[PDB]
């Protein structure tokens, strides 16, 4: 399922 | 950038939102945005918007689409689920989009 | 956004009053078929008319061409849009998937 | 070559 968003 | 159909699926934050039932979830260069019906025009008209840069994080199975909004995004933060059978193809999408923010 | 196809318009009524000249592209989308034209030369695009699903009587196609009958609440007024293209068949089949799928809604 | 479209003012 996620994965965390490194553009964040 | 690409479209999918798919059905809101009840989360605080999209409940504070007024979402529910179909929409169109659509992957951009640089956003994600939710579309709905125009009453009249009967076109797709944006309803909200969330830049790469404000989704803390997002993930999916083969029931679902879903993305946590941080507090500088339109909506308020929480996570924003959406039923569908294609996550897989939206995360892929929205992969290749935040990549190409190789520029 | 969906499928593209360059076609060439073929006289009616509709595509008149609309002044359609020569060659378009004509693209299926989630909710509409659009109609767009090239600028000048960068070979540069942007939309002409919309034909909303919701407002589409019918449509049909051969080898020949693509046609549809748009309704009066489009920006195009009522009445037939006949396209010239070898892919009218494609066009047909991209346009009722994309229907079939906003009607599951 | 032609079908009704059902969605038709829906």
């Amino acid at each position: 399922t996620w994965i965390e968003n490194k553009l964040y | 950038g690409s479209q999918f159909w798919v059905t809101s699926q009840k989360t605080e934050a999209s409940e504070r939102c007024g979402l529910q039932g179909s929409y169109i979830l659509r992957v951009e260069a640089e956003k994600l945005t939710l579309l709905t019906l125009g009453a009249q025009s009967q076109i797709l008209e944006p309803l909200l918007f969330w830049p790469y840069t404000l989704l803390r994080r997002y993930g999916r199975d083969k029931v679902m689409f879903s993305f946590e909004a941080g507090r500088r995004c339109p909506s308020g933060p929480g996570t924003f689920t959406f039923q569908t059978s294609q996550g897989n193809d939206i995360f892929q999408a929205v992969e290749a989009a935040i990549q190409q923010q190789k520029a």
